[PDB]
């Protein structure tokens, strides 16, 4: 499995459960629900042990099935964890203190048709009755200010929100699982492209109680990120710094007491757009990483 | 198949602010017979609207 290259999604769940076998006392490829065209959907649990009130990391990636980088981040992502565990100690400490859950194609029916119809594909792929536009923009979907200014009514727009609050079952997966489960303190969203690193809110300008930590946090991680190889990354909130998005991921995250609630637009800024050439994959990941570990310290530390 | 035409509601393209939107449709294997969508162009060539 060639880390440097994008991959088909059965190679990818294969590579998740090669990932769990490789490491049965830390990780394992969990169901938590299926897509609109009955693909599972598959996430890595890392988890050195178990609490009532035990927290957790939830690492979420390609929802927009087009951002084909979030997808092949994720999967190295994985990787990257289990090989480094109890060798560097940040993870190691993080990782005895919280699970990390990990969900590499939030949207695999939207991934598989970017390789088989529609490489810009960014919905899910369910019916809308009398049209014949298909699927909902799954980062529209959430209950967060829902069908509020910053998505659409039509079914045939790119943020189309669908007719209700989680009618999209990959997201009410995800809701449902994070709700039973509990006890989530950090949301981090991986998404391309513009190299941003937001936080809420996306739905209003109003301000987040906890703006002025997750600033801070958000620009050590951006710092952390630009020592591998220079990559800047803007922060900020999401409404101000990309523009209006009601319904989104981070948002209901943070609305249902979840703190450290993120979105990385991944690279580039505009040369190749979504189109981002594998031979970017490795080093988006590796900067990427030291993001994500300086989110999840901070977390561990609070 | 339903002509190719110029989008209603197309809303905001901000990635490529002065891209077209049009309404595309192309025959396909379901119950209408065809699948229609906005496919927004710049300088000819197809582009995505939202990050
Ligand atoms: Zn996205």
């Amino acid at each position: 499995f060639n880390y440097g290259a994008y991959h088909s999604l059965e190679a990818i769940y294969h590579e998740m459960d090669n990932i769990a076998a490789d490491f049965p006392d830390l990780a394992r490829r969990v169901k938590i629900g299926h897509s609109f065209e009955n693909r599972p959907m598959y996430v890595l649990k890392f988890s050195t042990g178990k609490g009532v009130r035990r927290p957790a990391v939830w690492l979420n990636a390609g929802i927009h099935s087009r951002e084909w980088i979030s997808q092949a981040t994720a999967i190295w992502t994985a990787r990257k964890i289990v090989s480094d565990y109890q060798r560097d100690p940040a993870i190691t400490s993080i990782l005895e203190k919280m699970d990390i859950f990990l969900l590499p194609v939030a949207n695999p029916d939207g991934y598989v048709y970017t390789q088989t119809q529609n490489r810009l594909w960014r919905k899910t792929r369910s019916r809308n009755p009398g049209s014949s536009c298909i699927g909902a923009d799954p980062n529209r979907n959430w209950n967060a200010s829902f069908a509020g200014k910053g998505a659409s009514d039509n079914p045939c727009s790119e943020v189309y929100h669908g007719p209700h609050a989680n009618s999209e079952v990959e997201v009410k997966s995800v809701v449902d699982f994070i709700q039973k489960h509990g006890n989530f303190k950090g949301f981090i969203d991986l998404h391309s492209y513009s190299q941003l690193l937001m936080y809420p809110y996306g739905y209003s300008v109003k301000k987040a109680p906890d703006a002025e930590e997750l600033d801070k946090v958000a620009r050590l991680a951006a710092k952390a990120l630009a020592s591998v190889s220079g990559t800047e990354y803007q922060v900020g909130p999401t409404c101000t710094t990309v523009y209006p998005a009601s319904g989104s991921s981070i948002d209901w995250a943070y609305d249902n007491g979840i703190k450290f609630a993120f979105t990385f637009e991944l690279r580039d800024t505009g040369t190749y757009g979504f189109l981002l050439p594998a031979n970017q994959i490795i080093p988006t990941a590796e900067e990427t990483w030291l993001g994500l570990k300086t989110i999840m310290e901070h977390v561990r530390d609070n | 198949v339903p002509d190719d035409r110029p989008c209603i509601n197309p809303g905001r393209c901000p990635l490529v602010p002065d891209a077209t939107c049009t309404f595309v449709c192309k025959a396909a294997d379901n119950d209408f017979g065809y699948e229609c969508q906005h496919v927004w162009t710049f300088e000819g060539q197809r582009v995505g609207c939202y990050a």
